[PDB]
């Protein structure tokens, strides 16, 4: 696989 | 009040000499990454932001500024290599390790994502963060009597954050930072949250995704049965990582490929022979190749849990690339089969579809299916029924497509059809 990297937008 | 400022604006206010102006701006820069239509990374980059987003992360007496920071380097080092190097490079590994032990749960959380996302940059970031000691605060966190006390949340990040600790492979984790991690690892994969169920399949598909030695440090956990459990799950983002661990397993040694007979695995193989996500079924045809590529008894397992019907049915209707993995599963068979085993499988129809699929333009399959039938005409040799089976590969128009492959830009194809036409159609 799932994602490598994630990005909080919230 | 932080909501749309200009970069110029966030600079202003982040080189003031006022703590609080600081924060302000700090928070203004964070709102502005978080947005979903391209945050604009770059432009926070060369303004030089960096540098003091990582010394903010280190103003223990000002969480608010501790947080804002480490979610604005969380969205920085969340985009492109590059990006992410440009956090690496500005000193924020030893400073979010520093936050994992914040009594702040946000911020240790935070922290947590953060080094997520330069781990899953790379092995080279991934062993980095290692080498700063992120794996024992991080174990740390989860080491509770019970998982189910802690933020679901929390705890979802910690599993991601971890399996990003597992993953790539060029090269594979350090051997004795699996060692460490595997224990915490097989206690989340029993974890009754399926996005921690998930993550925690994925990690374990990344440790068993190498040579032999790696798989057994995985399966001599005993996680093989829960694997197996797993594999069963109604939760496709489940079922997706567990199969591939489980196929990644029965790449290894017979003993290994026991284990996971042993535990119950194949009676799952009649739903994920047909499972209508193609890629399921792909990854299961897949390990099933490398099943019949083991041993006898191996392979009578298969016959015996019925799944011999479900390969002459993939063979017959499947994606193509389904349809080549279940090719070679009737190869690795009828290379390592009996007599008995072999012939059990014309009973159940293979002929006709493998001859359909001589049809393709996929070279490679074409010398998989023509290798198999070399193999069944081998085991018709030794009862004399050579002949039966001539006929019944003629009556479904097969020999028309071996002895069309009388003409292939390959040569092996072509010699290998011929030799089936000279030896036993003449």
């Amino acid at each position: 696989s799932n994602p490598r990297k994630k990005h909080r937008e919230d | 009040g932080t909501v749309n400022w200009s970069v110029e604006d966030i600079v202003k206010g982040i080189n003031s000499n006022n703590l609080e102006s600081q924060l302000q701006a700090t928070q203004a820069a964070r709102k502005l990454l978080s947005r979903e239509k391209q945050p604009p990374i770059d432009n926070i980059i060369r303004a030089g932001l960096i540098p003091k987003f990582v010394s903010f992360l280190g103003k223990t007496d000002c969480s608010p500024i501790q947080f804002e920071s480490a979610w604005a380097l969380t969205n920085i080092a969340s985009g492109t290599s590059e990006q992410t190097k440009a956090v690496v490079d500005g000193g924020a590994i030893p400073a979010f390790i520093s936050l994992l032990a914040s009594p702040h749960a946000h911020i240790s959380e935070q922290a947590v994502w953060a080094l997520g996302n330069i781990a899953g940059d790379g092995s080279a970031f991934r062993d980095l963060v290692i080498k700063h000691g992120a794996i024992d605060p991080l174990l740390a966190l989860l080491a509770v009597p019970d998982l189910s006390t802690l933020a679901c949340g929390y705890l979802r990040n910690l599993t991601w954050t971890l399996s990003n600790l597992c993953r790539n492979k060029n090269p594979a984790p350090p051997l004795d930072a699996v060692e460490q991690i595997l224990p915490t690892l097989v206690r989340l994969l029993h974890h009754n949250d399926p996005e921690v169920l998930a993550d925690s399949c994925w990690a374990i598909s990344y440790l068993t995704d190498g040579p032999n030695e790696r798989i057994e440090m995985v399966v001599k956990k005993g996680v093989v049965p829960q694997l197996v459990k797993l594999l069963g799950a109604t939760e496709l983002p489940i079922v997706t990582p567990a199969l591939r661990a489980i196929g990644n397993i029965v790449t290894g040694t017979d003993e290994q490929t026991q284990k996971v007979i042993d535990a119950g695995a194949l009676a799952v193989f009649p739903s994920l022979l047909t499972n209508p996500k193609t890629n399921i079924q792909k990854e299961a045809t897949w390990t099933m190749s490398n099943i019949t590529a083991g041993r006898q008894d191996q392979i009578q397992q298969v016959v015996n849990h019925g799944l011999v019907p479900f390969l002459v049915g993939v063979l017959s209707k499947a994606d193509f690339k389904t349809q080549k993995e279940a090719a070679w599963a009737i190869t690795n068979y009828t290379s390592g089969g009996t007599v008995e085993q072999i012939v059990y499988l014309v009973h159940c129809g293979i002929i006709e579809p493998l001859m359909n699929l001589l049809s393709a333009k996929d070279t490679k399959i074409i010398q998989v299916i023509l290798d198999a039938i070399s193999n069944i005409f081998q085991a018709a040799e030794k009862l004399g029924e050579t002949e039966k089976l001539s006929i019944m590969i003629e009556e479904c128009g097969g020999l028309d497509k071996i002895e069309a492959l009388q003409r292939h830009e390959n040569e092996s194809v072509y010699k290998a059809s011929l030799n089936l036409i000279e030896k036993y159609f003449s």
